[PDB]
RNA sequence: UUUUUACUUAUUCAAUGAAGCGGGGCUGGACUUGCGUCCAACUUCUGGAGUUAAGGUCC
RNA sequence: AUGGCCAGAAAGUGGUGUUGACGCAAUGUGAUUUC
């Protein structure tokens, strides 16, 4: 589809101007509650 | 120096940008706490006009008042 | 062959039968205060309607550009504490033979720190080429320094990173970094890294640096705006 | 008192579907002239059962299942929104807006009448014991039947015993000075 | 420079253990177009029980 | 109920309120009969 070659071409210009770690990972979290982190005492 | 660009800078405080800047300042200190430590500065030049200098020992402590 | 004795028990996780999955509630986890403040001012600042001069800095130079503008400043470093010292005791034993620091020390040649040193290089006109970290807060400490460059004649170009420049001059941090002038055989790199400059990044800002930034709608009003204006289309 | 008599947090069963609870007791709130229904609900998140305190409409039984949600049917003691009852239905314990838990027509004997829906602006009509015409959300919830204890101001309290006994747990200003 | 007519980013109110908000995709039903809308996915004879993933597939 | 009656110098303050017209608050009169 022109709209998959567009995309395709969108993403080699990304690549070439940005590099390719356009990616981040992101931790799940099954609770909506926010511990403070145990750290060393 | 800079300094002096800041402090004609802040002689305008009706220009876009200056007024830009204190909105949202303003709102950055009102949903910070009423006093509450600033880790530096955020008029370096009238700061440093007034005494302080990036030593240690020196603190700068935000805080807002009723009017 | 399968054990007979296993048996299959799915679970059907609709409203009133069996106890919904532990899910991913990271979109819904109420974040401490100093997270939603940051994350809040983010969108605030897009949001918001942002003046030309404090607009031009979300036009940094792309990732090859500023490779080779690192590329060339990385042989311009700042002296080092023990480099200091060897040339110190070098001079001292020079002096102590009767002879200048002069003679046994060079000229040198590194990158210009500090944003006082670099406005009064720049103001002198001895700048060469001037890079100014996009990320200072607060922005009045470089809001007027496209301007000041322009009004110089100076190539100027922001870049991302006061940190990426304070791994140049040896610092956690660095507003601005300036070169004034480079060793004879880097002379031909830092006039192409200055014409690919003034071809590959001012002539593109050159319109956009005058334009308002911010304005952008959020997720859930750009859906309700699509779909009052698809219903006020349709009648 | 124990607890205050509200319904359940608008979450995505009631939202969506429907949740069925379990009348186990039916219990004297001093202070109120109405029955208080004591409603046991699943938690569709954890492994614990929810118990909770109703407005007890007249006619509940201990042992009676309730459904609370958008598609519960239409049974004396279903909590429903205003946008799934007829024209006509009288409610009990009527939310002013989605999610307060019921602000209106809490007394015994007392009851709301829908009166009118508008679908075009998702709102709902409705009257007010008082006889007063009021315009709600029509995705306030509603209790359906009228509230248990009626006919508790037709006897005569007789006496000024009566009359403290009344208002002692009622906290109100008695005896009363001219 | 005035009016209304909207929007949300200031500000105000409410709820929650900040749990399912919005836009899509799958399925079915309606209308219409001649294939986009809207609307529903899931538990109703019983004062029981429901919680430590069963399983599929690559290793 | 973005309500009434209040309280506090103010408050991201409190009560009525674990409240919602068969209720709350202020009045006048003061069983029944008569009116």
């Amino acid at each position: 589809s022109k709209a998959a070659k567009g995309a395709q071409a969108k993403k080699a210009a990304q690549a070439a101007l940005k590099g390719v770690h356009s990616h981040k990972k992101t931790k799940v979290r099954k609770s909506t509650t926010f511990h403070r982190p145990k750290t060393l005492v | 120096g800079a300094l002096k660009y800041l402090e004609e800078l802040s002689k305008k405080k009706q220009s876009d940008v200056v007024r830009f800047l204190l909105r949202v300042r303003c709102w950055e200190y009102r949903q910070l706490n009423v006093i509450h430590r600033a880790s530096r500065p955020s008029r370096p030049d009238k700061a440093r006009r007034l005494g302080y200098k990036a030593k240690q020992g020196y603190v700068i402590y935000r805080v807002r008042v009723r009017r | 062959p399968k054990n007979p004795l296993l048996e299959k028990r799915p679970r059907n996780f609709g409203i009133g039968q069996d106890i919904q999955p532990k899910r991913n509630l990271s979109r819904m986890v109420k974040w401490p205060e100093y997270i939603r403040l940051q994350r809040q001012k983010k969108i605030l600042r897009m949001r918001l309607k942002v003046p030309p001069a404090i607009a031009q800095f979300q036009y940094t130079l792309d990732k090859n550009l500023a490779a080779q503008a690192f590329k060339l400043l990385n042989k311009y470093r700042p002296e080092t504490k023990q480099e200091k010292k060897e040339r110190l005791l070098r001079e001292a034993t020079a002096i102590k033979e009767g002879k200048k620091k002069e003679d046994v020390s060079k000229k040198p040649y590194t990158v210009k720190y500090g944003l006082n040193h670099v406005v009064g290089l720049i103001e002198n006109k001895k700048a060469s080429l001037v890079l100014i970290a996009n990320d200072v807060d607060p922005i009045e400490l470089v809001v007027f320094l496209p301007a000041l460059c322009r009004k110089m004649g100076i190539p100027y170009a922001i870049i991302k990173g006061k940190a990426r420049l304070g791994t140049l001059v040896h610092k956690k941090t660095a507003a601005v970094v300036a070169i004034t002038e480079v060793r004879s055989e880097d002379k031909n790199e830092l006039a192409k890294l200055i014409s690919a400059v003034k071809e590959g990044y001012l002539e593109k800002v050159e319109d956009t640096r005058k334009r308002w930034g911010g304005g952008i709608m959020g997720f859930k009003a750009q859906k309700r705006e699509e779909k009052r204006k698809k219903s006020l289309e349709t009648a | 008192r124990k607890a205050p008599a509200k319904f359940r947090p608008l979450d995505y069963a009631e939202r969506h579907g429907y949740i069925r609870g379990i009348v186990k007791e039916i219990i004297h709130d001093p202070g109120r002239g109405a029955p208080l229904a004591r409603v046991v609900f699943r938690s569709p998140y954890k492994y614990k059962q929810i118990t909770e305190t109703f407005i007890a409409n007249e006619g509940m039984y201990t042992g009676q299942f309730i459904y609370a949600g958008k598609n519960a049917a239409l049974t004396v003691g279903n909590i429903l929104p205003l946008s799934s009852v007829p024209e006509g239905t009288v409610v009990s314990n009527v939310e002013e807006k989605p999610g307060d838990r019921g602000a209106l027509g809490r007394t015994s004997g007392n009851y709301v009448t829908v009166v009118g829906h508008n679908p075009d602006e998702g709102k709902t009509r409705i009257k007010l014991p008082s006889g007063a015409k009021k315009v709600v959300p029509s995705s306030s919830r509603g209790m359906i039947g009228i509230v248990a204890g009626g006919g508790r101001t037709d006897k005569p309290l007789l006496k000024a015993s009566r009359a403290k006994h009344k208002f002692a747990v009622k906290r109100n200003r008695w005896p009363k000075t001219r």
